[PDB]
RNA sequence: CGCGACCUCAGAUCAGACGUGGCGACCCGCUGAAUUUAAGCAUAUUAGUCAGCGGAGGAGAAGAAACUAACCAGGAUUCCCUCAGUAACGGCGAGUGAACAGGGAAGAGCCCAGCGCCGAAUCCCCGCCCCGCGGCGGGGCGCGGGACAUGUGGCGUACGG
């Protein structure tokens, strides 16, 4: 009986957490992320979902290295020098 | 004559494999051991179950790092508290830190060790 | 008894390590006091000792790194954290010597036909 | 539907034009940009004559325009020879050789 | 004069000497594997007139391509809709087999630059090309002018952006009335320029 | 279940550590405009997707 | 029934490097529909477009004629105005549709192979010390190794040499 009892029988998960991208879309039998495409090297990305592209593009996260790159670009990527101590 | 193939299978002949003698180390210095004894032991636990374990089973109980195993906990306790440790039972709490019970050797006494530590 | 890096930069590594490990002993005692209640004075010196530990470890790592730079000064192959960092593409690009390399034909052209300076009168 | 009387028109608007609509709001800005580029170039080649080499006289190549004359790409090697100068020192001086033009007159 | 003799000999492809050599070398390239490194150019005059020099940092890769047309990769030969788009079998790829040989060589040795390529015998089933690759980080190459342009970073994957000799022949661009389709630099540059609408400020 | 893996235990540890009311000095902070923790989870009402 | 030389291959946690992935507004290479319009619909149109795949850079591509033209001739590429909704394509229906000349913006030109001459003149790597370090070279020294005549460098490329 296709409704409430069939809801009763639901106790085996299809997806678990993914090591890349952290979403709960890692298909356990298929061994593949439905969100990011992982076991594969290239990230799953499609132009037919601009909402998905903006949900996980560069800038929605922490951007540690990139904010340091922006600062260092503004100063010219200098290294090994000191602000001439007092 | 006198070299003879006594097998129908050609195998890849084993060759010399030199060890590495690099021109420079890939990193400068060895990395600092960031899991030293002060990192191992974070603080003692001073709950009522803790006090029961202290007065009954000659055992202390600490909150320790998640990465530390029983050998590191025992060595760290024996070093920075200068005692001897009978055994170590560890669990991980539902908050996510490792609670370690450490039972001392019988010639030592958990009461006066806790008095020297200051949790008493 | 507050410690400053300008006073830390003259010590030797035995007393630097001694200072470091007595600071860590004091931090352990302060956390013991924090669990056992202690006092607000101790709870406020926690942050002071932690920043002092950060200061001491900064000074040790900086001294060791500049000793490494002095040792690898003038060497042919330096470690990957001692060679410069700038940007992967800037590391991939050519250096100034092989940029300014020129052929004998093209420098012969440059010697024979230099671009003159001139004005045209009205 | 045609109303009464009019032209039969064929507007070429069947092809998703309004993604490739190009506007000209940056026209004054690019005029300013080209102007200051010319100024920078002139004061870079400060004594050199500010506009480029001398160009030759060139007859426009069609029975519609073959009465007029205009500036060409460059002088040719024959007339450089009759002028008596070398085809490399000419370009260092400012003469703008063009090797592929012929002279049939 | 030697290279001129080799050049005339390689133009005489239907002579008995050349047809023997082509058949035996085709046999052994067939027995080898699909992507392969040659130790030296088989055709040195062709390789040097295509750009190769006998220096450290020029390598030669032999690529084998399964020849024939392009079949439409649709299940059970069923495209859907428009009989004009119902075709499956007699379709043809827009690029040449030589270009896809260069593309496979570049994609395998992705740290080298594809300079050029030439033909070294086909088959009925395969086609064999040799691709000149350049290591752009050998000193003997970036410490010498007239060849560090390929070490410059705008020349990564020339064979994938279509701008080797074979890929350019596939793009079909030139000068004159034969080539109006690509008269803004490329085909879709021309399409863009003649399908945009210039809406001026003062119309 | 009682049979867990270490990383699902870590996940649940984080979730129950952050299922906690807001402190009361936060409301006395200058320019606060936050009255209560608005993303508190109840185990019976809203389930973890895990 | 051995010992060498080359060729063609293989192995190595060998010495030193390089590629991978991301972003993708613009660019390049492919692949590539159907809604739609034709008052139906199949060619046509939508459209070489969306979706799909690959590769970049601060721009990219293109580019110094196997060109335009038929004139008293012009003279690389790119872009703007015009040519021009034109020549032309098209159930010649619906629809589609450029180029040259002209006026401007910009303006820059060059290099191999081959043919030939010069005792390979050429290039890479490793030690010695000297002059430097701060994107690491200069020259000298080595009865030091290799690449290379199955062709490196200099002259020289259709405007001739
Ligand atoms: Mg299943
Ligand atoms: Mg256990
Ligand atoms: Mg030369
Ligand atoms: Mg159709
Ligand atoms: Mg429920
Ligand atoms: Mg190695
Ligand atoms: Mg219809
Ligand atoms: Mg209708
Ligand atoms: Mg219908
Ligand atoms: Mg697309
Ligand atoms: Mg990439
Ligand atoms: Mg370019
Ligand atoms: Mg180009
Ligand atoms: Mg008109
Ligand atoms: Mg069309
Ligand atoms: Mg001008
Ligand atoms: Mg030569
Ligand atoms: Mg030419
Ligand atoms: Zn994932």
């Amino acid at each position: 009986t296709k409704g409430t009892s069939s809801f009763g029988k639901r106790r085996n998960k299809t997806h678990t957490l993914c090591r890349r991208c952290g979403s709960k879309a890692y298909h356990l039998q298929k061994s593949t992320c439905g969100k990011c495409g992982y076991p594969a090297k290239r990230k799953r990305k499609y132009n037919w979902s601009a909402k998905a592209k903006r949900r996980n593009t560069t800038g929605t996260g922490r951007m540690r290295h990139l904010k340091i790159v922006y600062r260092r670009f503004r100063h010219g990527f200098r290294e090994g020098t000191t602000p001439k101590p007092k | 004559k006198k070299k003879i193939r006594t097998s129908p299978t050609f195998r890849r002949p084993k060759t010399l494999r030199l060890r590495r003698q690099p021109k420079y180390p890939r990193k400068s210095a060895p990395r600092r051991n960031k899991l030293d004894h002060y990192a191992i032991i974070k603080f003692p636990l001073t709950t009522e179950s803790a006090m029961k374990k202290i007065e009954d089973n000659n055992t202390l109980v600490f909150i320790v790092d998640v990465k530390a195993n029983k050998h590191q906990i025992k060595q760290a306790v024996k070093k920075l508290y200068d005692i001897d440790v009978a055994k170590v039972n560890t669990l991980i709490r539902p908050d996510g830190e490792k609670k370690a019970y450490v039972r001392l050797a019988p010639d030592y006494d958990a009461l006066d060790v806790a008095n020297k530590i200051g949790i008493i | 008894a507050k410690i400053k890096a300008r006073d830390l930069r003259g010590k030797k590594k035995e007393e630097l390590l001694k200072q470091l490990d007595d600071l860590k002993v004091e931090l352990s005692q302060l956390r013991v006091a924090k669990v056992t209640g202690g006092a607000a004075s101790k709870l406020s010196k926690i942050r002071v000792v932690r920043k002092s530990i950060a200061r001491v470890l900064t000074v040790i790592n900086q001294t060791q790194k500049e000793n490494l730079r002095k040792f690898y000064k003038g060497k042919k192959y330096k470690p990957l954290d001692l060679r410069p960092k700038k940007t992967r593409a800037m590391r991939r690009r050519l250096n100034k010597h092989e940029e300014n390399l020129k052929t004998k034909k093209q420098q012969r052209k440059e010697r024979l036909y230099p671009l003159r300076k001139y004005a045209v009168k009205a | 539907a045609p109303s009464r009387n009019g032209m039969v028109l064929k507007p070429h608007f069947h092809k998703d034009w309004q993604r490739r609509v190009a506007t000209w709001f940056n026209q004054p800005a690019r005029k300013i940009r080209r102007r200051k580029a010319r100024q920078a170039k002139a004061r870079r080649i400060a004594p050199r004559p500010a506009s480029g080499p001398i160009r030759p006289i060139v007859r426009c190549p069609t029975v519609r325009y073959h009465t007029k004359v205009r500036a060409g790409r460059g002088f040719s090697l024959e007339e450089l020879r009759v002028a008596g100068i070398h085809k490399k020192v000419a370009r260092t001086i400012g003469i703008s050789v063009d090797p592929r033009r012929r002279n049939k007159s | 004069g030697a290279y001129k003799y080799i050049q005339e000999l390689w133009r005489k492809k239907q002579s008995d000497v050349m047809r023997f050599l082509l058949r035996v070398r085709c046999w052994q390239y067939r027995q080898l594997s699909a992507l392969h490194r040659a130790p030296r150019p088989t055709r040195p005059d062709k390789a040097r007139r295509l750009g190769y020099k006998a220096k450290q940092g020029y390598v030669i890769y032999r690529i084998r391509v399964r020849r024939g047309g392009r079949k439409r990769p649709v299940p059970k030969g069923a495209t859907y809709g428009k009989p004009v788009h119902h075709g499956v079998n007699q379709l043809k790829f827009a690029r040449s087999l030589q270009s896809v040989a260069e593309e496979r060589a570049g994609r395998h040795c992705g740290a080298l630059r594809v300079l050029n390529s030439y033909w070294v015998g086909e088959d009925s089933t395969y086609k064999f090309f040799e691709v000149i690759l350049i290591d752009p980080f050998h000193k003997a190459i970036r410490r010498n002018p007239d060849t560090q342009w390929i070490t410059k970073p705008v020349h990564k994957h020339r064979e994938m952006r279509g701008l080797t000799s074979a890929g350019r022949k596939s793009r079909g661009l030139g000068k004159g009335h034969k080539f109006h389709h690509t008269i803004g630099g490329s085909r879709r540059a021309a399409w863009r320029r003649r399908n945009t609408l210039q809406l001026h400020r003062y119309r | 279940s009682s049979h867990k893996t270490f990383r699902i235990k870590r996940f649940l540890a984080k979730k129950q550590k952050q299922n906690r009311p807001i402190p009361q000095w936060i409301r006395m902070k200058t320019g606060n405009k936050i009255r209560y923790n608005s993303k508190r989870r109840h185990w019976r009402r809203t389930k973890l997707g895990l």
